[PDB]
């Protein structure tokens, strides 16, 4: 692929096809259910979490 | 129970008014069984 100078080469983390891609779309309805989104509470599906749709990688440092 | 039977609407001053009666009337014990209910009854209904 013939490439200018200033153009894309790569993506890195939370960056796709050159933008910052900070999330997720998902399927989402407005409604309340039984009160499990009482206040500000988030009800969400398992596929979310068996589809690794908000897995995040988490280091930390021992010195 | 000699409960009226409300016909019109529960709106939120309906429903604080009433609560305080059911105090007075029946005490916390039985109010708070009461409260338990109708929170579920809210939720179903919602």
């Amino acid at each position: 692929k013939c490439i200018k100078k200033g153009q894309i080469l790569a993506d890195g983390a939370a960056t796709v096809g050159g933008e910052l891609a900070l999330g997720k779309n998902v399927l989402v309805a407005y409604m309340p259910w039984e009160g499990y989104n009482f206040e500000d509470a988030v009800l969400i599906s398992e596929c979310l979490v068996y589809g690794d749709i908000y897995t995040s990688f988490h280091i930390r440092k021992y010195e | 129970a000699n409960l009226v039977f409300h016909n019109k609407v529960i709106d939120g001053t309906a429903i604080k008014r009433l609560i305080s009666r059911l105090i007075d009337h029946f005490g916390m014990a039985y109010t708070s069984h009461i409260l338990d209910q109708v929170k579920t009854l809210g939720f179903q209904q919602a």
